[PDB]
RNA sequence: CCCGAU
């Protein structure tokens, strides 16, 4: 429960979730479905860069 | 001279992660792209083609380095 | 709870069929041949009045 | 969440599905140890560009498809596929142009819709023209034409022929020239985790890792499609003993129990020889599990020969896809000695294990056997020793990973700052030198084959 | 004593002696009904004593 | 021989579950009061010693409450749990003392005797276990603990051969450990208030015996390993020249930390002594003479304390804290019930708090007991009865003692896989009783001691020494006349049903045991090899023409504790009746527990399946009670159209489990599938959800109260605040309907206003939201005042959800599974008759798990429905399937249950014939909407800025430190530094580069001068690890450096 | 403000920082009325 | 649709649309509307003398005649209680003819079951001509 | 290999190599830690958090 | 702290 043992090594993380998983065959071995409502969640800061300016804007 | 002329797994990680973040702030591209908007994809689009301003820094644990094109070494 | 009206597998009309099937038993009819008198040919429809239970009744008196 | 290796973190790409499960291959679940029985695992999304590339170079599943300790690779078939795969290459299948179109035309969506599939010719041509179930696993390994994959297995199977190398009927013997199967079927030793010759490593090391993960992507979409129209299914009459089990059963019950009379009273009426180990009343236990294991092991085999074929348990244990042999003669046969930590069951009263025995027997069935199997039910004091050695399992477990939790504690806190600098080395933090090759031979063990040796040379140049 | 959705789960299983192909879909949201695509029924129960 | 199962309903009508419970609090209500006031009269003070308060007597009434002055009317135990109040009832010229919670269904409470008809209108469930208080407005059990025995000679294996008796005092005060050890072969009597281990041979002399002769003689004549005590000791004794009584009391006397004739009162305290010490020796030299002659988890050790007995261990305690306070008040004022109303505080919150916090915290008997009480899950209807019978310990492995008095299978996994057990179902816990008639046969029936000689009590055969409860009552030559005489008269009623004489010949102890506590079980007496029972017998229970306990009084079932189980040949069956069968068994399912035994054919699965089930059946989803729509708590799962299981066993009716089930039956079809059911995973159908298989209902409940403050001002309910128009804000006050409350009938979005509770500081206002993830609708709000009359105001909330996919299902054995798929109807293999399936199960969860239970449920479900029957498989008989397959040829199936379908996408035939049939899939409460979860970026905590942990306050989970070695051993380098400090710790901080320490912002206090001052970056985590290090002495002095 | 009984069912008009009791009864576990407005359901 | 104690309302309005089965269940004009394979039973052996009536009791009861006759096989439900008897397991195929099978419909009420398969076709033709004039435009 | 469980050597040939490299065979244990590295942290943030902090101020 | 999930 200290500093060193749980909150300088094994800090909690923020863009982070958690469900209960389902199988699904129908994906290649390296892909996961996540659902909707995470996805809108969870988000990745793309920066702006000539190649996805169009793409950020749409 | 002497280290490994095979890119490791390690170097081929941070190449494509620092190029990423190079071309993720408007870098030149070096591989007139097609439509690719994830800039890690057009990374290694630059790596396959082999055009990439990066020179690794191999450092022998001495202190000693030796140095390394991107260009001169054997990706997988 | 209540009958379902429907049979979860197949569907088939069933809700209407719980104070047809309660008044069979009242009468001498066994629990096998009273949901034959009901047409319930399958056994998954058969099942939807045999293994209901009737809480709406009991429910009820705890409810003024 | 339990961490217990290198591969329960993995990258994955994600494409956003429709419901608020994480749905993932099936494959790539022995890695993360994880069955569906309600598990929940989390999902960590990295921010910077940089740590987008370490997660998808380093710790991709394209890339750690083999697990360090061994070599062997981890993500590969469970469950149905491999009993999917199993029934489809096995030699009575035959297809015809109807249903072998409509197999091979499930693998041909995402990423795969864009090729030319090539049906091969077909095995028969002249009474009824129709394909064999092996050649259409080979449009697994090699749907297109350009495809450049060509790969070559040659190697042993479960249920192995004992004699002859592949010319036998029992057919458990795999080979397969320019990824095109020529005989044999696919066990879980040609294509399960933990096999160091299943077709999935062998397409690793030869053809990239990317011909790997879409062999093994193709196969999780085409052997549910073949099983869920051959309809493989269970049920209790592959759970009934037939005639010839009884009539053995109940001599091997009778004789052994015979036998076991005697040496009991071969002890304390009489004299009674001596094994090295200790003295009576020690070995007589030890003499009493012989002949007890010679039951549920001959009544074990007279179960496996009278079981016929495509009996259900009996094709999930040939190919190794669930319960091995020992689980069918438990079910149907006899479940042998319940044992506890090694031993008969232990006098939990005075003298005497329960109270329907009498004091000091040694008797079978009063220190632990039980003779009925799973099928005609467990007896009231044979299900209370069956229940004691059972929870032998769920305690251990309870324990152990509260030391080994704590194990991998201490190792981990100790060697994580060891890396194999660049003149070769293995040196510490602090530049001390641990290791002046790593291992002798500066060689990766995930990269390692089998005997720890990087070639294998006999397959090499078969290939 | 009903459930409000379990007894609007109830009211949905009933089947409906009005035959289709006389009317149409429902195009939009439309939660009015235009009486050539909806089909209303009531439903006022109050029990007392006799 | 044929029917003798029919004497369980009959013991379950008086003493078999949850009635434990009952009889204990019944024993303590109506006994224990009346034991406490005989040793706790005469309150005297020495202020004034011609005053006296003597009481007399403690009635404890019916239960009460009063909401002003003198009101005093009663209550129902279903008004309790809403007002948030505790049912209780007063203690009591005829004054009142205090308030104490009464257990439903217990003597004083309002709910036993009275009809159906009469439980509704006090608004109780019937088929309600009873056995829990309701302290504060939630219902908490006293968990049945089980300690080891009182005053029992242990021989354990420290190092070689220490024995210790943790006698307990009868007098309560104490309980001492007065082991004894062996140091380089001589033995000791440590203890914790003497400084040194002293040589028994000290104590011997000390205790009266003072000569060497009498002392061997009392342990060991016969002298083969007894001579070995000899140089050991007694020449220890004698190298140090102290053959004296009065110099060996002063060894004593030295290092206990002519004094200590009275202190080795307290060494060894349950044998008696008057100062005549002789009865004392013996039971110190029997401890010795086991030692030299050389189980601690054995269920004739462990006695069980109920939650009566529990209770009289704290309210002995309460009385008492309330007694000597009258010695305080009385001190004080003299230089009388006026100066004691106000202590009706001091019995009434101890009492309630006790329970509510389950804690008995107390020093007057020095036991600090946590988590005595648990409230009750109310998730099924057995996960109440579950909790019923539950004992918790204080090893893990089962052991063969538990044969018949607990579950074996019933049992948690974790930390407590075999130390929270639960009781079977024909077991008893005994009372207490005198002790009056066991010694006075006993000293009939033939004992002496006292006046024996040491040599007697030895070697020789004919010496079995009596031990009653601990104490040695005098020696018998012949054992078998007591044991045999005693049992007798216990079958013929002189002695009571409970006691029992139990014998061992390793050490000749026979054992008469009126402990109280021991775990007891019924079993049918076997005098010769025909049985007792009769059959006409099990015909008299048929008509009621006799009750269980006349089969007792006339001598044909006998109570058998662990100890007594011994020493008997119980028989299974009938047939299995032997030369000397003593007791023979009533009815073999009944070694199962309550969670166990709903599962049909236990004895055909592998035995770790039916431990699964045993936690999956308290998690089960179905209806809790007939007033479960009246009940407001805080998490309450129903199913909408539950069902009878079709394959019911015997244990499910006399819970009257199918009363009120949990789970519906579907008709599975065992198949592989769409390659969607791998992990235990299985395929739903998309038209049995849309029909209501297992729609499910998920109240919440919110509340709220409204109290008067100190300052006088109190808490508004004002309105809504319409803007612009009469209508309420944006969404925020939409539904609260002019009164402040709610309106029942309503939905509630997300941040949508419940109560506007306003608070005094003037008025802010602390708007009780709804949060939730989807949307609920109001059911009832409920208006009361609490015990401090201050208007609570409860909701509640309905939720239905169909079970989408990741909602777990279990199948009634052990084999659950996540909804992985849900296909549409037309996808799916119908058979030839229509029937396609509802959940389609994955066939490889059968070969490794062996539940060949399950396979038969198919089978005898399937012929059940068909001939309209519920065919019971219990445990150890059932229907056979040499029956049920011969019943499926009648109505023209496959007489194994594969039945031919054809694929539902295909529409060719299916290659191989599939299992089909309905089996008992109980939905369990764990749907994926509860467990959905992502945070962005939210609240961070207070003190470490790093993400909370908890769903409830937006989450953020732990990366843990396993899974940074993980993250180490990729070599992920630039990952861990975005992992662990950008994205959960993104710190700035100022340093200085000489004298590196932490200044704030542009420059470091000390050295002033500002121009060294250089920013880090840093974890926030570990600038608190320098700032809480530098506060303490130890100071990181950084020394920096540029970036290279 | 019209609230319904614990048992009698009663309607009592009760107004702000009044007791809780009842018309015909002293029973305090009163329950409120159903909303007035048009609630839409869906049968799915 | 529910049950109600004196005092208790249920006042609502319904509103019905014309919604596809596979949307949601409810609307599913047909209990079942599955389909067999017309089974056809050749003895291959002739039986007679007991065991003609020992065939009698092992198929459907008015599958057979009785020497052993197959007198009419439509009404055969697939038991498969010739492979207990070990005898005349060897002595006839069972089967079930591939192109003649036998539908089942029963409606629920909705339109009478001439009317729904006669729907059902006809609009299996219209799923086919939207797509023949997706051809037409492209 | 006596429990099943097959193993690269050279991981147990780094294992023992680190074990014993100092001398003297130091068992990783909180003790060994202790002989074997010499920066304080990774010490601290291992067990006796109190003791290591302290005598490293010293 | 209990409980429960894995
Ligand atoms: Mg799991
Ligand atoms: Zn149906
Ligand atoms: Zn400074
Ligand atoms: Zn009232």
């Amino acid at each position: 429960q200290g500093r060193f043992r749980g909150n300088l090594s094994g800090k909690r993380v923020d863009f982070s979730g958690r469900t209960v998983i389902s199988p699904d065959p129908n994906l290649r071995i390296d892909e996961v479905a996540v659902p909707v409502h995470v996805a809108k969640i969870l988000t990745f800061p793309e920066k702006v860069n000539k190649a996805n300016i169009n793409f950020l804007r749409k | 001279r002497i280290t490994t002329p095979y890119m490791t797994k390690y170097e081929r990680a941070r190449v494509l992660g620092t190029r990423a973040l190079q071309i993720a702030m408007c870098a030149p591209v070096m591989v007139e792209l097609e439509g690719e908007t994830d800039p890690l994809l057009i990374a290694m689009k630059e790596l396959k083609a082999r055009k990439i301003p990066i020179i690794i820094r191999r450092y022998l644990p001495d202190g000693s380095y030796e140095d390394w094109g991107v260009d001169e070494l054997i990706i997988t | 709870m209540i009958i379902p009206v429907r049979c979860f597998t197949c569907g088939k009309i069933v809700g209407n069929k719980w104070e047809a099937y309660l008044g069979l038993l009242q009468a001498e009819y066994t629990e096998g041949d009273a949901l034959d008198a009901l047409g319930l040919k399958r056994y998954c429809c058969r099942r939807m009045l045999l293994a209901h239970v009737d809480l709406i009744e009991k429910l009820l008196n705890y409810a003024p | 969440q339990p961490s217990l290796h290198k591969l329960s973190i993995m990258a994955h790409l994600a494409r956003v599905k429709p419901h608020r499960t994480f749905r993932f291959n099936e494959c790539v679940c022995t890695p993360y140890n994880a069955d569906f029985d309600g598990d929940e695992m989390n999902l960590h999304l990295p921010q910077t560009e940089e740590a987008k590339a370490e997660a998808l170079v380093l710790m991709g599943t394209k890339a750690n498809l083999v697990t360090p300790r061994n070599g062997e690779p981890l993500i590969a078939a469970i469950q149905d596929f491999l009993t999917g795969a199993y029934l489809l290459t096995l030699k009575d299948t035959f297809f015809d142009r109807a249903k072998a179109c409509q197999i091979i035309a499930s693998i041909l969506v995402g990423k795969d819709e864009k090729i030319k599939v090539r049906l091969p010719p077909p095995t028969i041509l002249k009474p009824v023209t129709l394909w064999t179930g092996k050649q259409i696993f080979s449009v697994i390994l090699r749907p297109s034409d350009d495809n450049p994959v060509r790969a070559n297995l040659r190697t042993k199977g479960k249920q192995y022929c004992g004699k002859g190398e592949d010319l036998c009927a029992n057919d458990s013997y795999v080979t397969i020239q320019n990824s095109e199967l020529m005989s044999g079927s696919m066990d879980k030793g040609t294509l399960g985790s933990g096999s160091k010759n299943n077709i999935f490593y062998i397409l690793l090391r030869d053809w990239g890792q990317n011909e790997a993960a879409d062999a093994m992507s193709r196969l999780a979409r085409l052997a549910p499609v073949y099983l869920s129209n051959r309809g493989f299914s269970i049920g209790i009459g592959d759970v009934t003993p037939g005639q010839g089990l009884l009539k053995a059963k109940y001599e091997l019950l009778n004789a052994g129990y015979k036998k076991c009379d005697e040496y009991i009273e071969a002890l304390n009426t009489g004299k009674l020889q001596q094994q090295p180990g200790c003295t009576a009343e020690e070995t007589l236990e030890a003499l009493i599990l012989k002949e007890l294991s010679v039951i549920r092991d001959h009544a074990g085999s007279a179960c496996l020969r009278e079981l016929d074929k495509s009996n259900s348990p009996l094709t999930m244990a040939l190919c190794g896809s669930k319960g091995s042999f020992i689980n069918i003669s438990q079910m149907i046969a006899c479940v042998g000695q319940q044992a506890i930590s090694g031993s008969r069951v232990p006098d939990g009263f005075e003298n005497r294990s329960l109270p329907h025995f009498e004091k000091h027997s040694k008797l079978p069935a009063a220190k632990g056997f039980v003779a009925n199997s799973f099928y005609s039910g467990l007896t009231p004091t044979e299900f209370f020793f069956h229940t004691m050695a059972g929870r032998e399992g769920l305690v251990d477990t309870a324990v152990k990973t509260a030391e080994t939790g704590y194990m991998q504690r201490r190792l981990v806190k100790s060697l994580e700052d060891l890396c194999s600098q660049y003149d070769l080395t293995v040196r510490s933090s602090t530049g001390d030198i641990i290791q002046f090759i790593y291992g002798g031979d500066g060689l990766d063990p995930a990269a390692m084959e089998g005997k720890d040796e990087p070639l294998e040379f006999k397959r090499v140049l078969d290939n | 004593i009903v459930q409000d959705e379990i007894l609007a789960h109830r009211l949905g299983l009933i089947p409906i002696h009005a035959d289709p192909r006389l009317f149409e879909y429902r195009n939009q949201g439309d939660e009015e009904g235009t009486e050539i695509d909806t089909l209303q029924f009531r439903l006022q129960v109050r029990c007392t004593r006799n | 021989v044929e029917e003798k199962w029919r004497l369980l309903p009959a013991f379950l009508k008086v003493k078999g579950l949850v009635k434990q419970h009952i009889d204990s609090f019944n024993y303590f209500i109506n006994v224990e009061i009346k034991k406490i006031m005989k040793a706790n009269e005469k309150v005297t003070s020495d202020a004034d010693p011609m005053w006296y308060l003597k009481y007399l007597n403690i009635y404890v009434g019916l239960p009460d409450v009063e909401e002003s002055f003198n009101v005093t009317r009663p209550v129902s135990p279903h008004e309790c749990r809403l007002r948030d109040m505790t049912y209780s009832a007063p203690i009591t010229n005829a004054l009142p003392i205090g308030r104490m919670p009464i257990m439903l269904r217990s003597s004083n409470c309002v709910l036993t005797g009275k009809t159906p008809a009469e439980f509704a209108k006090l608004n109780e469930c019937p088929l309600d276990p009873g056995g829990y208080f309701i302290v504060k407005g939630v219902e908490k059990v006293i968990l049945i603990q089980e300690q080891l025995s009182k005053n029992r000679i242990i021989v354990e294996a420290d190092r070689k051969g220490a024995v210790g008796a943790s006698v307990t005092s009868s007098t309560h005060e104490k309980k001492s450990r007065t082991n004894m050890a062996v140091k380089q072969g001589r033995f000791y009597l440590r203890h914790n208030t003497l400084s040194e281990d002293i040589p028994i041979v000290i104590i011997f002399k000390a205790m009266g015996v003072e000569s060497d002769q009498e002392i061997v003689q009392m342990i060991g004549t016969e002298e083969h390993v007894m001579a070995a005590f000899g140089p050991s000791l007694e020449e220890c004794q004698k190298a140090q020249i102290f053959t004296q009584m009065q110099a060996l009391k002063y060894i004593g006397n030295k290092v206990r930390r002519a004094r200590e004739l009275l202190a080795s009162t307290i060494l060894t305290h349950v044998p008696v002594k008057e100062f005549n010490f002789r009865a004392k020796c013996i039971y110190t030299a029997v401890m010795v003479r086991r030692v030299i002659l050389a189980d601690r988890d054995y269920y004739g050790n462990k006695r069980l304390e109920l939650a009566g007995q529990l209770l009289s261990l704290l309210f002995e305690d309460l009385f008492k804290k309330f007694n000597s306070e009258m010695k305080k008040i009385a001190d004080q004022v003299i230089p009388f019930d006026v100066v004691k109303h106000m202590r009706q505080d001091q019995i009434t919150n101890g009492m309630v708090n006790a329970i509510s916090t389950g804690n008995w915290s107390l020093k007057r008997f020095k036991m600090d007991r946590q988590g005595v009480t648990q409230v009750l899950s109310r998730l099924s209807y057995i996960s109440a009865l579950g909790m019923m019978t539950r004992i918790s310990s204080q090893p893990r492995s089962l052991q063969p003692s538990q044969w018949g008095m607990l579950c074996p299978s019933d049992t948690p996994e974790g930390e407590a896989c075999g130390l929270v057990k639960n009781l079977a179902l024909m077991t008893h816990i005994t009372t207490d009783m005198e002790d009056g008639p066991i010694v006075k046969l006993a000293s009939n029936l033939g004992v002496e001691d006292v006046n024996l000689l040491c040599g007697e009590e030895l070697s020789y055969p004919n010496v079995f020494l009596v031990f009653l409860n601990g104490n040695i009552l005098g020696v018998i030559r012949d054992h078998k006349k007591l044991v045999n005489t005693f049992r007798l008269m216990r079958r013929a009623g002189y002695i009571n049903e409970f006691v029992s004489i139990s014998t061992n010949l390793t050490d000749r102890c026979v054992y008469i045991s009126s402990d109280g506590g021991r775990l007891c079980r019924p079993y049918i007496i076997v005098k010769k090899q025909k049985p007792a029972v009769t059959n006409k017998h099990m015909e008299e229970l048929a008509q009621g023409y006799r009750n269980f306990e006349d089969f007792l009084h006339e001598s044909l079932v006998e109570y058998l504790d662990v100890n007594e189980e011994n020493d008997c040949n119980i028989a299974l069956y009938e047939h299995t009746i032997n030369k000397d069968t003593t007791h023979l068994e009533i009815e073999p399912f009944t070694l199962l527990g309550v969670c166990a035994g709903l599962i049909p054919y236990p004895h055909h699965n592998q035995s770790p399946r039916n431990t699964y089930q045993c936690a999956m059946g308290k998690q089960a989803m179905g209806t809790i009670g007939y007033n479960q729509r009246n009940r407001i708590d805080t998490l309450m799962y129903l199913l909408a159209y539950p069902q009878k299981p079709m394959v019911k066993t015997k244990t499910i009716e006399l819970i009257e489990f199918e009363k009120l089930p949990a789970g519906q039956n579907a008709t599975v079809a065992v198949m592989s599938y769409s390659g969607y059911d791998i992990e235990d995973a299985l395929v739903l159908n998309k038209a049995s959800l849309d029909r209501g298989f297992g729609r499910c209902l998920v109240y919440k409940n919110a509340k709220c109260t409204l109290k008067r403050y100190t300052n006088q001002t109190f808490d508004k309910v004002m309105g809504p605040m319409l803007d612009a128009a009469t209508r309420k804000p944006i969404w925020r006050h939409e539904i609260l309907d002019a009164d402040g409350i709610c309106s029942p009938g309503e939905k509630v979005e997300n941040k949508q206003v419940l109560v506007n509770k306003s608070m005094p500081t003037q008025y802010k206002d602390v708007p009780i939201t709804y949060k939730g993830a989807t949307d609920s609708y109001i059911e009832k709000v409920m208006i009361s005042s609490n015990a401090e009359d201050a208007f609570l105001i409860k909701m509640l909330l309905r939720q239905t959800r169909r079970p989408e996919i990741g909602d777990k299902f279990s199948s009634r054995h052990g084999q659950k599974g996540v909804c992985g798929l849900i296909v549409p109807q037309e996808d799916m293999p119908f058979c030839d008759s229509g029937i396609c399936p509802d959940i389609i199960m994955n066939p490889h969860g059968f070969p490794s798990r062996m539940t060949v239970g399950k396979l038969i449920e198919l089978l005898a479900g399937k012929a059940g429905v068909l001939d309209g029957r519920f065919h019971y498989g219990t445990a150890f008989g059932g229907s056979k399937v040499k029956d049920v397959c011969e019943d499926l040829v009648r109505h023209g199936y496959n007489y194994l249950g594969k039945d031919y379908v054809t694929s539902g996408i295909t529409g060719e035939p299916l290659e191989a014939y599939i299992y089909f049939g309905p089996v008992y899939y109980q939905k369990l409460k764990h749907m994926v909407l509860d467990k959905m979860h992502a945070r962005a970026r939210g609240p961070r905590a207070v003190l470490t800025r790093q993400p909370t942990e908890g769903r409830s306050r937006d989450g953020g989970l732990r990366l843990g430190e396993m899974e940074r070695d993980c993250l180490i051993g990729y070599g992920a380098s630039m990952l861990l530094l975005e992992r662990l400090m950008i994205s959960s710790d993104a710190f700035e901080v100022d340093v200085c580069g000489q004298c590196g320490l932490l200044g704030y912002s542009g420059w470091c206090h000390y050295c002033k001068s500002s121009c060294h001052v250089s920013s880090l970056r840093i974890p926030y985590a570990c600038k608190l690890l320098f700032q809480e290090l530098q506060s303490m002495n130890i100071i990181p002095r950084l020394k920096l450096s540029k970036y290279n | 403000m019209i609230y319904i009984c614990g048992e009698c069912h009663t309607e009592n008009e009760i107004k702000s920082r009044d007791p809780i009791r009842c018309r015909e009864c002293g029973y305090r576990i009163m329950y409120k009325k159903r909303t007035k407005r048009l609630v839409v359901f869906d049968a799915r | 649709i529910a049950q109600l104690r004196p005092g208790q309302e249920i006042d609502l309005l319904m509103h019905c649309v014309k919604g596809i089965g596979k949307d949601h269940a409810k609307f599913s004009p047909v209990a079942t509307a599955s389909y067999r394979l017309l089974p056809d039973i050749t003895l291959l052996e002739p039986v007679e003398g007991e065991a003609a009536e020992e065939l009698s009791r092992c198929f459907s009861p008015g599958v057979i005649e009785v020497v052993a006759r197959v007198a009419n096989p439509r009404l055969d439900t697939f038991s498969r209680e010739i492979f207990r008897n070990e005898k005349l397991k060897k002595v006839v195929r069972l089967a079930r003819v591939r192109d003649h099978y036998i539908f089942s419909v029963e409606s629920t009420g909705v339109l009478p079951p001439d009317v729904l398969v006669s729907e059902a076709i006809k609009v299996l033709m219209g799923k086919c001509r939207r797509f023949l004039d997706e051809l037409d435009a492209v | 290999v006596n429990h099943g469980m097959s193993i690269d050597r050279r991981h147990v040939m780094l294992l023992s190599d680190l074990m014993t490299y100092k001398g003297e065979v130091l068992g990783i244990t909180r003790f060994g830690l202790a002989k074997m590295k010499e920066s304080v942290l990774m010490l601290a943030s291992f067990e006796k958090t109190a003791d290591h902090l302290f005598d490293a101020a010293y």
